[PDB]
């Protein structure tokens, strides 16, 4: 694979590269939000950057090389954990708030509109608040994305080999990226540590997460698109 | 399957 | 306390504080799905019990408030436990050895209805173990690891947290520690951290399906949960 | 709780 001969800063540049764009909501200010509102702005949200997803993701190196129904697999284990990192790293510069979108910027009062949701939101505000509490950088960021890509659905699974050896470059990556900032060689690992161990809640809050779009739909609260359906229906709750 | 073809696009 | 000690020492902590492998009061003569399950819970919540008492002397640990402490137990709970099952059965390819009278294919997993998609990870999580040869220092470091991280995030105490940090840090230079000492490259030895880490991850996921189980397992009343076991398990409230 | 129960024990 070419993957694999990436060099570290051709890595960090692939991934840079790939990054899709921060989309808008269609959230409408003449009307008062509701359960159902709320919820339909979120759904309609997260259709709209899956697709972006699912492209960025054939960007990541590596991923085409899998077979189709491996790519598809991967995808459907990461996608919620993705848009979520994404959203907490959106969100970093805007304590208390989560920023879905430009047009909507929501703080965890306004989370209670729609039932369970706040405790997501809590959540996804306290990571927030960890990625600003470690001055989480960009590089890193990008990263860890593809690190969730690549490692959520890795064990649902020569293929394997190949999968490992390119998070094994995501690791020298990081590293390179630490040194580069002037981290010792203690805090190298230490960092590394801390970042990885942010996947482990990520991983946290996407269950729920699923768990709680789940009971929107069965609740009848919103329609979903066939492909959110689809993406659900993959972790048959 | 939705994704699979979006895969292919 | 803990932050004074040394990688050796830690090391020394932990492997003195692991818990006893317990047996189950199976009948070996005798499988029906409340039978299996009965078994399962009852193995778990006498777990559980020396669970409580170890990770009182994982280091650091007992700095923390009764609440902190609480926390972190109630998050962590089924994490420690399944880690703790998947060491065990790292040297039974497809077999998960609860107890050392109760090792269970992969194929009996079906008898309980939804058990066998959590004994699919499980197995795979072991596998893992054995694809990368695991080793008995490293697995309490990564348990001692789950014990104090996983409920984290979600706690004027933020030098609870951060304290909790440091000796998350401690932990990790020890995890880096027995790797440099096995004959590691520095390159090998971040690889091999970041591998052993992001198993965690699979962890967490399966702690929460296994959650999700249990309790589909409690509305069935099909198995009496201890006082203990219900307590812990509507910490998650699903 | 049985938990701070156990833990104070
Ligand atoms: O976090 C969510 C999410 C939604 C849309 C989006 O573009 C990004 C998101 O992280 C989210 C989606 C559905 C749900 O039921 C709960 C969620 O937190
Ligand atoms: O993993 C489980 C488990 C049970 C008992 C035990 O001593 C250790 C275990 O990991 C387990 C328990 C209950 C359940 O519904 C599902 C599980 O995976």
């Amino acid at each position: 694979s070419l993957a694999l001969s990436l060099t570290a800063d051709q890595m960090v540049s692939a991934l840079l590269d790939a990054e899709p764009p921060i989309l808008y909501s269609e959230y409408d200010p003449t009307r008062p939000f509701s359960e159902a509102s709320m919820m339909g702005l979120l759904t309609n949200l997260a259709d709209r950057e899956l697709v972006h997803m699912i492209n960025w993701a054939k960007r990541v190196p590596g991923f085409v090389d899998l077979t189709l129904h491996d790519q598809v697999h991967l995808l459907e284990c990461a996608w919620l954990e993705i848009l979520m990192i994404g959203l907490v790293w959106r969100s970093m510069e805007h304590p208390g708030k989560l920023l879905f979108a430009p047009n909507l910027l929501l703080d965890r009062n306004q989370g209670k509109c729609v039932e369970g949701m706040v405790e997501i939101f809590d959540m996804l505000l306290a990571t927030s608040s960890r990625f600003r509490m470690m001055n989480l950088q960009g590089e890193e960021f990008v990263c860890l994305k593809s690190i969730i890509l690549l490692n959520s659905g890795v064990y649902t699974f020569e293929e394997k080999d190949h999968i490992h050896r390119v998070l094994d470059k995501i690791t020298d990556t990081l590293i390179h990226l630490m040194a580069k900032a002037g981290l010792t060689l203690q805090q190298q690992h230490q960092r590394l540590a801390q970042l990885l161990l942010i996947l482990s809640h990520i991983r946290h809050m996407s269950n729920k997460g699923m768990e709680h779009l789940y009971s929107m739909k069965c609740k009848n609260v919103v329609p979903l698109s066939d492909l959110l359906l689809e993406m659900l229906d993959a972790h048959r709750l | 399957k939705i994704l699979h073809r979006l895969l292919q696009e």
